[PDB]
């Protein structure tokens, strides 16, 4: 079978300069005048979206943003001006000679100033105390870069069992994160206690963010 | 499907799954080209592009006018038609005054209509090529246009695909002197012929049929050339209608039937000459005697009635008894007996007679079978092929079930002492017949 | 044009599903369609294609006996049969033709996709969810919250108001632990839109024939 | 054996003379398939009655069977010449003559496909009703024999073609040197 190499993995681009990935076959993918190869980005929860097909073919609909080049072994996808939109997973694909293959893609990320996230918890609701457990959820919202930390403090002392943390993928708006941290406990464990707090380590700040609650 | 009974006492076969196709009467359209008369091109030079253009012109108008110029065994028993007649008397009837005006008017704006021809008859007219519009309205226009120095080499290329079918139609007539069967790709391209099915006047049956067969309807029609008055090529295409379809209908194999003494003389023979295709149509059996002539395409049989005779349905007794008293049955007789085999459709007759070597064999198991002298038949199941004396017969591959009729053979009921070894079409009566003046003639004058 | 696949699948270990890929706008006898697998955080990987006209496919070899491609001109439709599934199978399969080109060839991009359909293969039963509403502890701003926990398998539907409140909202993916899923999804609007207007969590899950709205009430 | 493509319907609009000829070229070709589509679907009296092509027919009964052409297929994939042994049990040698496909599918469509229909170089499309004309004789000797021909014509075997099949045959270098300085007869029977 063809492999495709694409490189780099992932990068960091700024809003309107131009970047490049590059594709590469392990054999020619050409026949007569033509490359077969094709590239696609795709966003979070869709399907791919084609935007150039054979080497440099720009997809009807898709904006001359985006270029293509390459002959044999060796193809180029360019972006510019990149903007906010462009960031999701590309993907370059041959059809020269079966089996079609797909390269392992490319995760480009729009680099935007550092933003501090906007933080809120969550006591229980009334239903799950009903129900037996107890939830305390804490939103971390738009924040940059993706890098960041969360510890749990009941009653002022770290607890790590049970916490469940999960980020969405880079807004195509405003290029910011969210992350959702649930710290799971039983009912009765839960109503035992009295400070449940919040802590977000993030670079825009030396100190942490600490968002607590204390259980009425 | 298709099954076959061999019947050992008369040495023939018969083969039952096939359905009708006849060829019954005739369907006659008026095929028009338009085409028009140029002037003289007044394109000088030689320059490259011009010649092309110029040569090309030159071929179309010589091929009008070379259009101008030419316009000016018991098959014995069947009987003499004329083949292209109805064609040829729709043929005679434009030549008359503005009839060629009516069908001009009438594939004006559309490239069918029917025509009520002066004799009162409509008939559907089509014009398939247009190369007077095309001409006059886009050729010599990009000629003046560009000063006859085409820029865009494409047109010219454009013109010589829409003019080498007027120039195969031309080369086409040149030799076959207007009337041509089967009617060529060039005359009546397979879109149009397909086309003109869905417009005649039969059932979506029939137009099922011939649509799913036009390479059959196509060797069974005419094309015969009529006129070029005016601005218009004109001839008719004849096609065959089929009248009788989906009847029951079978093919009867025959081999001679021979006494086996090895002694090189004293032997006698008896053949039934009644081979060939039978289809029960109307209350009676469309006898077709040269089995040659009818086509067949999976499981149905296109034959032509005017290579036919049409007999009472009694002829079937005559594979079953052949010396029942309702239908004389036709057989001839002879001394040589001579080898040879008859391939069917399901197996192999195989009369072998003499000192003949006649043999079955397998694809993988070699000989599987040695004949004895005398006639018999081998199913296609197991046998590949049927060598008899120097010849080898690859025997039919169609699938279908065959089942032996045994029976003690006809020749076997004479003695060669009265038996008449000269009779060409006699029948079962008839060699009684001259038995009997012969049996009579002989003892009574001892 | 439309490609519209049909919804997701909870698949018993070793035995089949067939997937469905039904066109809209356009005849898939003039085309060729391809069926494509992704696995979570893995690559594509092209399963095969066919021509609708005449049935002929071709296939990875990779996926010889494991996939079946077939389709119906009847009903504009194609199908993706994968047999005797194990965990490795678990993916989302997506379907996709050529249709923006001026002639189509097997050889073509893919330029339309279906949206995917989620395949998972496990042993598991399906569990309806929890829906709790996350009300602001008893600024300028104010975020509401909808926590979704306990539930298999996927996917769930969350909107606010019904999907009217859209601005302002970040649904975050599921994930498992201790055998289900649990997912929640925040919203924020101006302080003065709540609690004086109405917001409510809308929750549907397909599976267990759930569907539950949840008003965000103040403690 | 012919490799061909099978072209599915073309959304060319425009009328330039450049668009014209590749679009009628392209139908040309596509009424051919659709033609072939339609084919699959004095002592003389002591002679006796053979089946001509009963040999012949009854290999061609054996490649309509379910998927008899992927056999074939995948033979000839890496040469022009192999033997397939078929459903019967029959080993019949396979010849590929020309390979159509290639040029279409991956030379002809793509430059379709990228310059939206408007060919730049009048040179593509003379290629192609070249490469397409001998498959487009085939179609019509087909078309007008009801799908038998004899005798076997230079466009249903060119001539190097069968003096390449006769080498390959099963018979003796005397039967070779024999049909090899007599193809115009071979050809007649
Ligand atoms: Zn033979
Ligand atoms: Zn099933
Ligand atoms: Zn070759």
């Amino acid at each position: 079978d063809i492999v495709l190499t694409q490189s780099p993995a992932s990068l960091a681009v700024s809003l309107g300069q131009r970047t490049t990935i590059s594709c590469r076959a392990s054999e020619s993918v050409d026949s007569f005048d033509n490359s077969f190869i094709h590239w696609y980005q795709q966003k979070p929860g869709q399907p791919p979206k084609l935007l150039i097909f054979l080497a440099s073919s720009l997809e009807s609909g898709v904006p001359a943003r985006f270029s293509g080049s390459g002959s044999r072994t060796d193809f180029t996808l360019t972006i510019d001006p990149v903007e906010a939109d462009d960031a999701a997973t590309y993907y370059c694909q041959q059809s020269n000679e079966d089996p079609f293959t797909f390269g392992s893609g490319t995760k480009l990320e729009i680099k935007r100033a550092d933003a501090a996230p906007t933080v809120s918890i969550f006591p229980p609701s009334s239903e799950q105390l009903t129900s037996g457990g107890a939830s305390v959820v804490c939103f971390l919202n738009n924040f940059y870069p993706k890098d960041i930390n969360v510890k749990w403090k009941i009653d002022g002392s770290e607890r790590q069992n049970g916490v469940l943390n999960s980020w969405t993928d880079q807004d195509s708006k405003d290029s910011t994160y969210s992350m959702s941290s649930t710290l799971t406990l039983t009912k009765d464990e839960y109503e035992r206690h009295n400070s449940y707090t919040c802590e977000a380590t993030h670079k825009t700040s030396t100190s942490p963010i600490v968002k607590s609650f204390n259980r009425n | 499907n298709i099954t076959e009974e061999f019947y050992q006492s008369t040495c023939s076969a018969v083969s039952k799954g096939y359905l009708s196709a006849l060829r019954t009467g005739w369907y006659t359209s008026v095929i028009t080209i338009e085409l028009s008369n140029i002037k003289e091109n007044k394109c000088n030079g030689t320059d490259a592009k011009v010649k092309l253009i110029k040569q090309e012109l030159d071929k179309y108008k010589n091929a009008v006018t070379e259009l101008q110029l030419l316009m000016q065994f018991l098959g014995f028993l069947l009987g003499v038609g004329s083949a292209i007649a109805s064609g040829v008397a729709v043929s005679k009837v434009l030549h008359l005054e503005g009839e060629v005006n009516k069908i001009k008017s009438a594939l004006l704006s559309t490239n069918k209509a029917v025509v009520s021809l002066s004799n009162g008859v409509s008939v559907l007219t089509s014009k398939v090529l247009d190369l007077k519009n095309y001409i006059d309205k886009q050729l010599l226009p990009i000629v003046n246009k560009q000063s006859c120095s085409i820029s865009n080499i494409e047109t010219v290329i454009e013109f010589q695909q829409k003019n080498n079918r007027l120039l195969e139609i031309t080369r086409e007539f040149s030799v076959n002197a207007g009337v041509t069967t089967p009617v060529s790709t060039y005359m009546l391209t397979n879109s149009e012929l397909l086309s003109l099915i869905n417009d005649m006047p039969i059932t979506n049956d029939q137009k099922k049929l011939m649509s799913n067969n036009v390479q059959i309807v196509r060797q069974q029609s005419y094309s015969i050339m009529s006129i070029i008055k005016e601005e218009v090529l004109a001839y008719v295409v004849q096609l065959p209608l089929y009248g009788v379809i989906d009847t029951p209908c079978w093919k009867l194999h025959t081999s001679p039937l021979c006494t086996t003494n090895t002694k090189e003389g004293s032997n006698i023979c008896l053949t039934r000459t009644d081979r060939g295709w039978y289809c029960d149509n109307a209350g009676s059996v469309s006898f077709f005697p040269q089995a040659e002539t009818c086509k067949v395409q999976s499981n149905r049989v296109f034959c032509d009635t005017m290579n036919s005779l049409t007999l009472p349905s009694e002829v079937n007794l005559c594979n079953v008894d052949i010396f029942n008293p309702k239908y004389d049955c036709k057989i001839m007789t002879s001394k040589t007996d001579v080898s040879s085999s008859v391939i069917t459709s399901l197996g192999a007759i195989v009369s072998c007679y003499g000192k003949t070597k006649c043999t079955a064999s397998n694809k993988n198991r070699g000989i599987i079978k040695t004949f004895s002298n005398g006639c018999d038949y081998v199913s296609n199941k197991g046998v590949d092929t049927v060598s008899v004396g120097n010849t080898l017969y690859y025997v039919n591959k169609q699938e279908g079930k065959s089942l032996y009729v045994k029976g003690e053979p006809i020749i076997n009921f004479y003695d060669p002492l009265v038996f008449p070894s000269d009779e060409f079409d006699a029948s079962i009566s008839q060699v009684n017949e001259k038995i009997n003046q012969s049996l009579a003639f002989i003892r009574k004058s001892d | 044009v439309q490609l519209q696949q049909s919804g997701a699948e909870l698949v018993k270990p070793g035995a089949s599903v067939k997937l469905s890929c039904t066109a809209s706008g356009f005849n898939i006898k003039d085309t060729f369609f391809h069926w494509v697998k992704q696995r979570p955080e893995q690559g594509l990987e092209w399963i095969g294609r066919i021509d609708p006209a005449d049935g002929h496919t071709k296939y990875d070899p990779k996926f010889q006996g494991k996939a079946t491609i077939t389709a119906d001109t009847s009903s504009n439709t194609a199908f993706l049969q994968l047999s005797s599934l194990t965990s490795v199978d678990t993916a989302v399969y997506y379907c996709a033709t050529t249709i923006t080109a001026v002639v189509p060839t097997p050889y073509n991009a893919m330029d339309y996709w279906g949206q995917g359909t989620s395949v998972t293969v496990s042993s598991a039963s399906t569990t309806a969810p929890s829906v709790y509403p996350l009300a602001p502890v008893c600024g300028s701003s104010v975020t509401l919250g909808c926590l979704v926990k306990g539930y298999f398998p996927e996917p769930v539907t969350l909107t606010w108001n019904s999907g009217s409140l859209s601005s302002g909202v970040h649904t975050f993916p599921a994930l498992l632990q201790s055998g289900l899923y649990t997912l929640s999804s925040s919203v924020t609007v101006t302080s003065n839109t709540w609690p004086s207007q109405t917001i409510t969590c809308n929750v549907a899950h397909p599976a267990s024939s759930t569907k539950v709205d949840k008003k965000i009430e103040p403690r």
